[PDB]
């Protein structure tokens, strides 16, 4: 089909779900590799790794919902990197 | 570690949704929002008696914490079913 | 020294599943590195807390109430991991 | 009228309720009345939410309430909506919900 | 630079209103204001003037804190002009309306 | 005892203007006045609401320093300043 | 005249007094002997920190004698400070003087 | 009837710049600062003993609740000059 209708029906069939969308264990090494910067010899209940990936994901929803409002603001479709900027910005998340 | 409401957010569901059950996985969400919401209330009920110079908590300043936590009209609800079981209570008791 | 670049794990299409979720309808190739970056900074605040509580209770496990805890003081509450 | 709870009218548990709030450092004393009206509170909020997610599973054809419809109840309310701004319900979603000027 | 546009003259004022500390809104009309408000949730409540100042300096600075927030958003569509819409972006991205 | 009515108008265009160049502004549409307006009049009756529920949980009737101090808190706005 | 907790420190805040509000708070039901003195030091030490910039910003300014405007110049000014002041308002601070680039002539 | 803490902000004023004065209004700014810092690493504290059950505050709370407060190199500074006063006091 054509890439906006595409895109529409993404969004619907995102939007209806609940299930995390990034590999579990891709994430899993990621949260290990940043532990282990920090203390070495640290374990995680596979229960703590998934609650940091709940919060992880829920945090870059709300981010891309945000940044899409930063988007259509400047009359386009197409999230850009000064979208994110924009709304981390506001959000405090960076001076 | 925190405290678990499992028994009595069923008894609630049985009374508002007799024929609705509830997965254990909504249960854990359910069981965070009474702990959540415990923590706040209790921990503004504490400031209120510390700025008041009251060392006791009362269903006063639990009141207060209610108005001041809640968003107005919910506020107004929680208010009045917290009154309501304070009259019970001290009624016939 | 060792390549240590588990960020570069965060694939593309997972990316774009979180954005199409946040309502996003097209999406700059330029986003996905951004978006790695602003994950790496949330991961790194929110697990250098949890590692903290970890520490202070003098345990080598993070458990799932230590990623509540520190999540907490980012001003974030997480339901469903008490239990 | 025999438990704590009983003489309030309440499901939620009167004399656990003062227990944890004596433990948790709050004041030096917590009177009767504090425990009555905390749990009365909780029980009377714990309804708001069931009735609400209750409402969302019927919507769906569902008979048993699951974290999503939770999430439903609560992003739909505008006052459960505020008082839980902060919150991540896990495995919750989000709201369908897209942006009219993106349609065709 | 350029010379004096209004743009010039905003930019003076701009300078001139960064640099000082001092309250912006009159204070006679904000305590009227407070009081006027007051009157809804309670009849016969009186206000320390500390309270007043109190709540002017935590509006002032929450509006121009607004402000800051709205001009970046009116940047961002490439105006120099503020609009209704920046201000409403702005407070839905801080969660004051979400 | 006298009735208060729309005091919000005594936040004037000038004042508004004053505060948007405090906010580093340069120009500024006609309608954002109104706008604000609206804007200040929420934040305060918010504001407000608090304080005075911390002043009727005192039994006084007296608004005072550290009852607004706490209500902004309650917005997590933190106030310096008027703890004295 | 017994010596101070704060003189045993090397401190100028006052380890008594600051015993005596962590239990007057009641943060827990017993406060250990080093923690007031460990609260003493630090808040001690961020004190120093804000007053030596607040001081600073008073020089850069032709001025002898520190004003709210000048706290808010020194924490404003400092990256660690701001972030851990984001959401304190200083009255009478004012803010940073601070015009967005684009709103400037070429 | 916040706590006032002039007289020790005048004494550390004094150590760090012998020079200069601070007005009322600035000292009444000083005052919000030191109770809101002591508030945020107390009401910290008193949550890190509770989660370890734990009926007391320590100098080790202490510690961990400026190491969750503060950002960076303030926190560092601040867990070294802490340190500090603990290691001279039990000395002396
Ligand atoms: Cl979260
Ligand atoms: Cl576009
Ligand atoms: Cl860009
Ligand atoms: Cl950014
Ligand atoms: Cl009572
Ligand atoms: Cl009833
Ligand atoms: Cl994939
Ligand atoms: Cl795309
Ligand atoms: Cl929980
Ligand atoms: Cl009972
Ligand atoms: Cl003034
Ligand atoms: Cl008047
Ligand atoms: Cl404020
Ligand atoms: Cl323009
Ligand atoms: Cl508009
Ligand atoms: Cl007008
Ligand atoms: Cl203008
Ligand atoms: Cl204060
Ligand atoms: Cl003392
Ligand atoms: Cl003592
Ligand atoms: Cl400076
Ligand atoms: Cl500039
Ligand atoms: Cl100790």
């Amino acid at each position: 089909y054509r890439p906006g209708t595409v895109a529409l029906r993404e969004i619907r069939r995102y939007q209806k779900s609940t299930e995390l969308l990034i590999r579990k264990l891709p994430f899993q090494r990621l949260v290990r590799e940043i532990a282990q910067d920090f203390k070495t010899d640290l374990r995680f209940q596979s229960s703590a790794v998934m609650a940091l990936q709940e919060a992880s994901e829920a945090y870059l929803v709300g981010l891309f919902e945000d940044t899409n409002l930063c988007a259509i603001h400047a009359k386009r479709v197409t999230i850009m990197p000064k979208d994110i900027q924009l709304a981390r910005r506001i959000r405090g998340e960076r001076a | 570690r925190k405290e678990s409401y499992s028994i009595y957010v069923y008894k609630v569901l049985k009374q508002v949704h007799p024929d609705t059950g509830i997965s254990s996985k909504a249960m854990g969400i359910m069981n965070s929002f009474v702990n959540d919401i415990f923590e706040r209330i209790a921990g503004e009920a504490s400031r209120l008696a510390h700025y008041n110079k009251r060392s006791t908590i009362t269903s006063r300043e639990i009141q207060t914490a209610v108005r001041l936590l809640l968003p107005g009209e919910l506020a107004k609800h929680a208010v009045s079913e917290g009154t309501k079981a304070v009259t019970k209570y001290t009624s016939s008791k | 020294k060792v390549l240590r670049d588990n960020i570069q794990g965060i694939t593309k299409p997972a990316i774009r599943r979180l954005a199409r979720r946040g309502g996003v309808k097209r999406i700059s190739g330029l986003i996905y590195e951004e978006t790695r970056g602003v994950l790496k900074v949330f991961l790194e605040n929110v697990i250098r807390d949890a590692v903290t509580y970890t520490e202070h209770a003098k345990r080598k496990t993070v458990t799932a109430m230590d990623v509540v805890y520190a999540l907490k003081r980012q001003g974030r509450t997480l339901y469903g991991f008490g239990g | 009228a025999k438990s704590r709870s009983s003489r309030a009218g309440l499901q939620f548990p009167v004399g656990r309720v003062h227990r944890l709030l004596r433990k948790g450092n709050y004041a030096e004393r917590v009177g009767a009345g504090a425990p009555v009206y905390l749990a009365a509170v909780l029980e009377y909020l714990t309804a708001e939410i069931l009735e609400l997610a209750g409402n969302a599973a019927r919507d769906n054809k569902k008979t048993r309430i699951i974290p999503r419809h939770l999430q439903l109840a609560i992003r739909n309310d505008e006052e459960l909506n505020k008082l839980l701004g902060k919150v991540t319900i896990a495995q919750g979603g989000v709201l369908p919900n897209i942006q009219a000027v993106l349609l065709p």
